[PDB]
């Protein structure tokens, strides 16, 4: 009856300080429905943030992207917020530009 | 090649709040192409790729009505799930189906779906024959013999042999630049520290479409996954997809690893090392 | 192409 999110949290090309680029959170493989999805700076709320239409995948399990447009520097901190009710609290995963 | 149009609509109850949410989303391939969003300020079937933008008012009209049509019968169905369940008007419910069509190189029918779930488990699907059904549990059963008595999978399998096929290849048609594409993953090694004793290689695979890729570690020839970790396919969001495989590895002997990649724009796979 | 269900479950 309930399946917890898969989180990812990364960048859509490879990221350059300096550069434009894409923030993603990806969350999947969960149900139900309702889920918090931020994308945060320095561990405040993005307020520019997209997200894709509600979909599913084979075995009914739902998945989204939260993204939003921005230039990393060596400095700025960003992370994915989540929430779920299969969570207890809210999950913070840290982008980190390599794993 | 291969390829396929799928939709996936999802109704969810919430009780104290209003009327269920509705949504309709429609793929061909791995491209999301159009939706249906109750939620949205104005609730219309659009499009979502830019190659679906030159269709005219009719075919936005008709897809419309077809998605107000579904969004009664789901918030029907919520209710009578509720009913043969008996389960409390109070609570949440999803109730989710997915249709569609496979076609092959010859451009004819593969597979023909019409499926659906009650909270996230199967309740009934048009089995492969597009004339029988299966039924997950009890209250299923009570559906598949409405469903038989009325003649449904012939009524389906009407559309999904003509309508289905037909209007596919329209969309492949209309997104020829993009659809037909199939672009390799670029992939590569990453090296990090981890213990004293050992390391991490995380093999990846970038910027690839379509989505279906095989990433696979090998020690000296034979295999590794009981503990090689392996993340979900993830879209970039620029219509290209990424993956990684990593495994744990004694200081040394690396070299010892490969990572091999498979995908359709590798004629052959790739061997990797670090 | 969108195509309906006809009736309840």
């Amino acid at each position: 009856i309930q399946r917890t999110p898969k989180i990812q949290v990364y960048s859509r090309h490879p990221a350059e300080n300096g550069k434009s680029n894409f923030l993603n959170c990806y969350v999947s493989g969960f149900h139900p429905s309702d889920i918090e999805v931020d994308l945060l700076k320095n561990g405040e709320r993005i307020e520019k943030v997209e997200h894709s239409d509600l979909s599913f995948s084979k075995d009914w399990s739902f998945y989204l992207l939260y993204y939003t447009e921005f230039t990393p520097t060596e400095k700025d901190e960003y992370a994915c917020r989540v929430n779920h009710v299969t969570l207890s609290q809210p999950k913070i995963v840290k982008w980190d530009r390599d794993m | 090649g291969p390829h396929s149009l799928r939709y996936f609509v999802t109704a969810v109850s919430r009780p104290g709040l209003g009327e269920p949410r509705f949504i309709a989303v429609g793929y061909v391939d791995d491209t999301q192409f159009v939706r249906f969003d109750s939620d949205a300020d104005n609730p219309r079937f659009e499009p979502r790729a830019p190659w679906m933008e030159q269709e005219g008012p009719e075919y936005w009209e008709e897809q419309t009505q077809r998605a107000k049509s579904d969004e009664q019968w789901f918030r029907v169905s919520l209710r009578t799930a509720q009913r043969y369940y008996n389960q409390s008007k109070g609570g949440s419910h999803t109730f989710q189906r997915m249709f569609g069509c496979d076609v092959g190189s010859d451009w004819r029918l593969l597979r023909g779906y019409h499926q659906f779930a009650y909270d996230g488990r199967d309740y009934i699907a048009l089995n492969e024959d597009l004339k029988t059904w299966t039924a997950a549990d009890t209250a299923a059963l009570i559906t598949r013999r409405k469903w038989e008595q009325a003649g449904d999978a012939e009524y389906y399998r009407a559309y999904l042999e003509g309508e289905c096929v037909e209007w596919l290849r329209r969309y492949l048609e209309l997104g020829n630049e993009t659809l037909l594409r199939t672009d390799s993953p670029k992939a590569h090694v990453t090296y990090h520290p981890r213990s004293q004793v050992d390391v991490t290689l995380r093999c990846w695979a970038l910027g690839f479409y379509p989505a279906d890729i095989t990433l696979t570690w090998q020690l000296n020839g034979e295999d590794l996954t009981q503990d090689m970790e392996l993340v979900e396919t993830r879209p970039a969001g620029d219509g290209t997809f990424q993956k990684w495989a990593a495994v744990v590895v004694p200081l040394g002997k690396e070299q010892n690893y490969t990572c091999h990649v498979h995908h359709k724009g590798l004629p052959e796979p790739l061997t990797l090392r670090w | 192409y969108y195509s309906i269900i006809p009736h309840s479950i």
